[PDB]
């Protein structure tokens, strides 16, 4: 009847932090999910519960679309039931994840020379994520028994900080967008 | 909301931005050592500034977090690599001498020229110039003289420097809490609190000493042999039985001997190993150079070399248009930038200095996941030794066979191999008397056991006993001939060249037991020997994080330097020695000398 605008989930332009992942709620509509695997540039494409046949003879009740930028070492934190700065305090999957995370490297758009750091993550958190939790809160971490008083210094650090994407890292250190695909009117 | 606690979230801010103006900087000091062009001289420096300035901010920091309430080793380790205040710890007045000096004395060395008596219409530097008459020529005087007028119109510039210099180092070293500045470089062995593997800076010189004793059999019967090699090459300048004239020793300080193989070469009908000839013929490139160099990395398990190595890294020479410091440099520069620099011709001496700078790049990206500041080798001497072993397995002929450089026409006899041995030796074994001497000089100095009127009356003495080297003119107090040589006038230590030679044959002999090799040291390839490679990367992955000492027994089983591997390498050349000595004299005289007086 109508189709699900998952393209301008994969095509667009410029994509969240992944701290302030963004997220796009796909319901009512019908679309296609073989159009994500003969894309063959994914080099990261895993469901975690579900099977990409399957899901095309399956009609489901919610599909949630997560989109957000790490570092290639941190693609492996966007899987379920692991521990890292970007699992922990940016991004946590639940451990009865049915879905899908889909990646691939994005040199070519988010490394420039010189220095590209628009892109954040939460360095330090007061706790772990609850599953799907969004923290974008600016406020400072009290590493210390000193109160910080809106204030950084000793034991007294700001919470936020920058990737640098250079487009000669490693692989290790280069940019990559993730999508982070969720799961009785959506179906294919 | 313990001091560990707070230490930890500290060093993780720090790693998380030291690892990009770390990056800033190597990234810019590239562009100076590539484009060399006035403007990325004032890139390179504005990002190094930024870096040494981070440094001591951090530096400052760290100290509010002391190592007394420090548990978790890796942490400790860290704040300690942090909290050394370093040269700072003067008054600013001070450091502005110091660095000032530092700088006077290494614009003299890399600037000095000496001009000629018989044609003042050419002058030379040492860089191109008096370096080729110490390595190749054969008259007696000219030798004499590149040696006598740089160690006098350049030494003596840094005779007035190398005063203050020692007098503000001192300063510095004391106010650390090291007694002497020597004392201080030997803090890079240094190992505390693990037990059964801790390592004082005072049980360095000791270590050094014990080890040099078992050395001594195999130079004496090494300097014998060059001596009377070198008495036909000037027949009426050297005594058989006195020490060898400094300025005969094949280059301008006689560190290495390898210049002196032609004068010295044993069987010398016999048809030397250069597989120059064979690369041209069969077409080979830098591309090829270091696409073989990989592929004896990964015959062992060892990784290749990363995408971005093949697309950042320059491996041949634009030239004219751009400028580039051609010295082989290995380079980790942060964020899995790995690259080697090295303007390479079609060489195999720049064939097998490839393998060893790619040694370090193998070695650079397998601690690459250790903490920011445990990103080193083992001590000082573990980098250059782990690439050294990598140039002694793939110079060896059974090597060249594999890859197609070297005939199987070619005959293995004991004569080829003993012209094999004894071009190392000069090399290797030359070095060791050379480099203990110049260290125990400086230990000496710093501690005041020599003083300024004895300076360098106690050199030439120490040249005499220890080294079996005589000056061809007699030098006073105004010479300053230590700091004639690169890495005396550059603040630099010099025992690691040392121990990485002792290390080397360590690593070599383990790493050729586990390949399962049978036969002599010296034939040794660890090629296609995946079993060797593990032993090897277990130790390359730990880095700085342990002790050196378990870092060392981690590949040969043993907990310190040890000198056996090192004699037994180069056993079929030393009871070769003995024989062509039976009517030499060896040993020299400690008052021989060539010159009236
Ligand atoms: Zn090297």
């Amino acid at each position: 009847t109508n189709l699900c605008p998952f393209g301008e989930v994969f095509n667009a332009s410029k994509f969240a932090s992944v701290y302030a992942w963004n997220r796009k709620r796909i319901s009512n509509c019908v679309a296609d999910y073989s159009v994500l695997y003969n894309s063959t540039s994914f080099s990261t494409f895993k469901c975690y519960g579900v099977s990409p046949t399957k899901l095309n003879d399956l009609c489901f009740t919610n599909v949630y679309a997560d989109s957000f930028v790490v570092k290639g070492d941190e693609v492996r934190q966007i899987a379920p039931g692991q521990t890292g700065v970007i699992a922990d305090y940016n991004y946590k999957l639940p451990d009865d994840f049915t879905g899908c995370v889909i990646a691939w490297n994005s040199v070519k758009q988010d490394a420039l020379t010189g220095g590209n750091y628009g892109y954040l993550y939460r360095l330090f958190r007061k706790s772990k994520l609850k599953p799907f939790e969004r923290d974008i809160s600016t406020e400072i971490y009290q590493a210390g028994s000193t109160p910080c008083n809106g204030q950084v210094g000793l034991n007294c650090y700001y919470p936020l900080e920058r990737y640098g994407f250079h487009p000669t890292n490693g692989v290790n250190y280069q940019p990559f967008r993730v999508v982070v695909l969720s799961f009785a009117t959506v179906c294919g | 909301s313990t001091i560990e606690e707070q230490a930890k979230t500290f060093l993780d801010k720090f790693n998380h931005e030291a690892e990009d103006l770390f990056y800033q900087s190597s990234l810019a000091s590239w562009n100076y050592n590539t484009n060399i062009t006035e403007e990325n001289v004032q890139n390179m420096n504005n990002a190094g500034d930024k870096w040494s300035a981070f440094l001591k901010e951090q530096s400052t920091l760290a100290q509010m977090y002391p190592l007394q309430e420090i548990q978790n080793l890796t942490v400790k380790l860290q704040l300690q690599a942090l909290q050394q205040n370093g040269s700072s710890v003067l008054s600013e007045d001070k450091s502005k001498r110091l660095n000032t000096i530092l700088n006077t004395m290494s614009t003299i060395y890399s600037t000095g020229k000496v001009c000629n008596p018989d044609n003042p219409q050419e002058c030379l530097l040492l860089e191109p110039g008096l370096n080729e008459i110490m390595a190749n020529s054969l008259d007696y005087n000219e030798r004499l003289w590149a040696w006598e007028s740089w160690r006098s119109e350049v030494g003596k510039q840094l005779r007035p420097l190398y005063e203050e210099y020692v007098v503000l180092k001192n300063e510095m070293a004391r106010a650390n809490h090291y007694e002497d500045y020597g004392d201080y470089w030997r803090g890079d062995y240094e190992v505390n609190g693990v037990d059964g593997y801790d390592y004082s800076r005072g049980q360095l010189i000791e270590d050094v000493e014990h080890t040099f004793e078992e050395i001594k059999p195999l130079y004496e019967h090494l300097h014998a042999y060059v001596r009377a090699k070198l008495m036909n090459a000037y027949p009426s300048y050297i005594s058989p039985i006195g020490c060898l004239p400094a300025h005969l020793l094949g280059d301008m300080w006689g560190r290495f001997w390898t210049n002196l193989y032609s004068l010295t070469v044993p069987f010398g009908q016999k048809p030397n190993i250069d597989v120059t000839d064979a690369m041209v013929d069969q077409a080979w490139d830098a591309q090829r150079i270091f696409k073989e160099a990989e592929k004896f990395f990964v015959s062992v398990g060892l990784p290749n070399m990363t995408q971005g190595f093949w697309e950042n890294s320059m491996l041949t020479d634009p030239g004219n248009v751009q400028k580039a410091v051609c010295h082989p440099t290995a380079w980790d520069l942060g964020k899995g930038d790995f690259r080697i620099l090295m303007c390479t011709k079609v060489t195999m001496d720049d064939f097998l200095t490839a393998h060893h700078e790619m040694g370090h790049i193998q070695y650079d990206m397998a601690y690459a996941a250790q903490p920011f500041l445990l990103r080193n080798g083992a001590n000082e001497g573990f980098h250059e030794a782990v690439g050294e072993i990598m140039s002694l397995s793939a110079a060896t002929p059974k090597h060249l066979k594999s890859i197609g450089l070297l005939s199987p026409d070619f005959q293995e006899d004991n004569e080829t191999e003993i012209n094999f041995l004894l071009k190392q030796a000069l090399t290797i074994v030359g070095t060791l008397p050379f480099t203990y001497m110049l260290e125990k000089w400086r230990w000496m100095v710093f501690k005041g056991e020599i003083p300024k009127d004895q300076w360098m009356k106690k050199w030439w003495e120490m040249k005499r006993e220890i080294v079996g080297v005589v000056e061809p003119v007699p030098h006073d107090e105004t010479y300053c001939d230590p700091a004639s040589l690169f890495h005396v006038s550059n603040d630099y230590s010099f025992i690691r060249y040392y121990t990485r030679t002792l290390y080397q044959f360590q690593f070599q002999e383990a790493l050729c037991q586990a390949a399962k090799h049978e036969g002599p040291l010296h034939k040794c390839d660890i090629s296609n020997s995946t079993e060797a490679g593990q032993k090897l990367f277990n130790m390359l992955r730990l880095g700085k994080s342990e002790p050196w000492t378990l870092a060392l027994e981690n590949v040969v089983g043993a907990k310190n330097m040890n000198v056996r591997p090192l004699l037994n390498y180069f056993e079929p050349l030393f009871t070769w020695l003995k024989d062509q000595n039976k009517n030499s004299f060896v040993g020299w005289s400690t008052d021989w000398s060539p010159y009236a007086d």
